[PDB]
């Protein structure tokens, strides 16, 4: 069963997909082969819940039918600057405009 | 695998598969050279459904399964348009 | 040239809705003209009667969008083995993207405004011309 994902870091989104059976530290490796810093200096959260990384992505709420290919589901990313670990911030997207009248 | 980027007028940089988003030949010629493509006219919002379609187009081409609708918001549906129209998409 | 051919050989089929559009089946007759059938809502299923020979498309029954049969536009009945019957399965296509940001603004705009939407004139065009089965059957011939 695939997953499909949004890893976000400030403005960086990376869009991915895994196994429902495969496990944080994999989606990791995945980053780390990506944005070139190991694992060890990631963190990778689901709203506002750190993930461990033996849980496999399916027991952390990440299923087939939420994380669809036309609807992927988040998950954050957060970085270790220096000693310490960053906060999780994800910029949102830009705003869509006002509804134009003949569409309203 | 192999991924590139695609950033919006915005600053968002979308990390995408590379065969994902060969996809589409405008993409495919935009590379060629580069991982890197700027894209100043289409903003985040747009751009973000743009990858989302590219994985649901690798995803569900060919399938006997149930392909499900591809969701886009009133919000976005003029934008999107204009940017799929420049990009063929 | 796209006609049914009048086998009188009788051939049951089950019409399989596998999309979330409600479903317009256009038979085509002897002549060639485009017939419409009863509609299909989401996600049902019905048994049909139809004959050997004969020419199936399928629609969106409010927009007239193209949807796929067993993976392509055209379904013809064939001979029913060991009583089972024909199962022809009524999916949505991969549309390009371009296709289904018009059939969006279709669904929002009046075809009175779309002249009045800022976008460019090219696609105003592309947006009066909206699914019609005949077109599609001449371009195909
Ligand atoms: C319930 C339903 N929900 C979605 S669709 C549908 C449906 C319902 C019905 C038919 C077809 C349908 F889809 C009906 N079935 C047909 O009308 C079939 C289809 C096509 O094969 C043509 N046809 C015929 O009977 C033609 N007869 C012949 O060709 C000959 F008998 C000389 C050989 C016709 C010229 C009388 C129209 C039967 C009555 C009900």
């Amino acid at each position: 069963m695939d997953v499909f994902l949004m890893i976000r870091r400030h403005k960086t989104t990376i869009f991915t997909d895994a196994k429902e059976s495969s496990t944080v530290f994999e989606l990791k490796r995945i980053v780390e082969g990506i944005l070139k810093r190991p694992p060890d200096e990631q963190r990778l959260y689901k709203d506002d819940q750190l993930l461990d990384d033996g849980k496999t992505l399916g027991e952390c709420g990440f299923t087939s039918q939420t994380a669809r290919p036309q609807a992927p589901a988040t998950v954050g990313l957060a970085f270790r600057a220096d000693d310490t670990f960053e906060a999780l911030c994800i910029e949102p997207f830009s705003s869509p405009p006002e509804l134009p009248d003949v569409m309203k | 695998m192999m991924y590139v980027k695609l950033i919006s007028s915005d600053g968002h940089e979308f990390i995408v598969k590379r065969e994902h988003a060969l996809t589409s030949g405008t993409i495919k010629a935009m590379l060629s050279e580069t991982n890197e493509v700027n894209f100043r006219e289409i903003p985040s919002h747009v751009l973000s459904k743009v990858c989302m379609y590219f994985t649901y187009k690798v995803r569900y081409t060919n399938s006997s399964t149930e392909i499900p609708e591809f969701p886009i918001a009133p919000e976005i549906a003029l934008e999107l348009l204009m940017a799929a129209n420049f990009l063929d998409c | 040239v796209l006609r049914s051919v009048n086998s009188r050989e009788p051939s049951q089929v089950i019409f399989c809705n596998r999309s979330p559009r409600v479903v317009l089946p256009v038979w085509l007759n002897f002549d060639g003209e485009p017939q419409p059938y009863p509609t299909l809502p989401p996600g049902t299923g019905r048994r049909i009667h139809s004959y050997r020979g004969h020419l199936w498309l399928f629609r969106d029954a409010g927009t007239h969008d193209g949807l796929l049969v067993n993976q392509t536009e055209l379904f013809v009945p064939s001979l029913n083995v060991d009583g089972q019957p024909i199962f022809a399965n009524i999916t949505l296509p991969v549309y390009t993207l371009k296709e289904r940001c018009l059939q969006v603004v279709r669904s929002l705009v009046k075809p009175e405004n779309y002249r009045r939407l800022d976008i460019v004139r090219s696609l105003y065009e592309d947006l009066e011309d909206h699914p019609n089965v005949q077109k599609d059957l001449e371009r195909l011939t």
